[PDB]
């Protein structure tokens, strides 16, 4: 679930 | 009335992350380029809510403790928040007139195939934010505290955001009283503000709902962020 949100939060 | 160098150093943080965000030039030069039509018109607005969220994401991380909560909640607060926190800075863009090309974004959003159930709402928002004259400071604190909001679905430790957020309104209250010694009521207005950028989430929802599978406004990119 929220993929994008996720890759957003946890990239750098 | 001075704000306290902990109250300082919290209001600097959140205004250095603010000024970060900057409209791409590929985007501003669609606005002046495009056909306008319906279909070209919403293109370019979903493109600018693909842009904003990213945006958003890189503000928040950078919102002084948000790094410190449960990773779950961090997505919940960004998901829950989303919504809000396009409409407010919308609200800027308009009431600053950008990308200044201004009259024709007004134009191609007020010609994108979206109802006036869901643009006349929308617009009347920007006025009356327009009417506060709001400092950057002001649109900044705001955006944190509709993010760093304790009570969104979804959130398993509350406490933890509440002790995020109660610092952002003593600091927003203290600027109030500092800036607009003759209002006394300017804080209260932008409380209002709050609870008029709340009301976007069901019409906004109600919105993404009613777009059928084969009309060109479906995008399912914008369904996974929104809900
Ligand atoms: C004031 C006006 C000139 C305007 O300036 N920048 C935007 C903006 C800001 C961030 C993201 C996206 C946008 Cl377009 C904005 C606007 O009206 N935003 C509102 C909320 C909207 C409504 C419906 C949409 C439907 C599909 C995609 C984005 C939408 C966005």
């Amino acid at each position: 679930d929220h993929q994008l949100l996720r890759y957003l939060l946890d990239k750098d | 009335m001075e704000l306290t160098p902990d109250q300082q150093t919290l209001l600097h943080f959140i205004m250095d992350s603010y000024n970060k965000q900057r409209m791409p030039q590929e985007i501003t030069n669609k606005i002046l380029k495009e056909a306008f039509s319906a279909e070209e018109n919403f293109l370019i607005l979903t493109e600018m809510a693909t842009n904003h969220v990213q945006v958003l994401v890189e503000f928040t991380k950078k919102l002084p403790g948000f790094q410190t909560l449960d990773h779950e909640d961090q997505i919940a607060l960004l998901k829950g928040s989303a919504v809000e926190a396009m409409f407010l800075r919308s609200a800027e863009i308009f009431n600053k007139k950008l990308p200044s090309h201004s009259d024709l974004l007004e134009a191609r959003i007020r010609n994108s195939g979206i109802s006036d159930e869901y643009i006349t709402p929308m617009f009347s928002f920007y006025k009356s934010i327009g009417e506060l004259k709001m400092t950057q400071e002001e649109y900044a604190l705001l955006t944190a505290i509709v993010i760093l909001s304790p009570d969104r679905q979804y959130i398993k430790d509350r406490e933890a955001v509440e002790k995020l957020q109660e610092p952002l309104l003593d600091v927003l209250q203290k600027l109030c009283k500092i800036h607009q010694p003759e209002n006394p009521q300017h804080f209260a207005c932008l409380l209002g503000r709050l609870t008029e950028l709340r009301t976007f989430n069901h019409h906004h929802a109600e919105m993404l709902m009613s777009w059928r599978v084969n009309d060109h406004k479906f995008t399912p990119l914008l369904c996974e962020i929104w809900d």
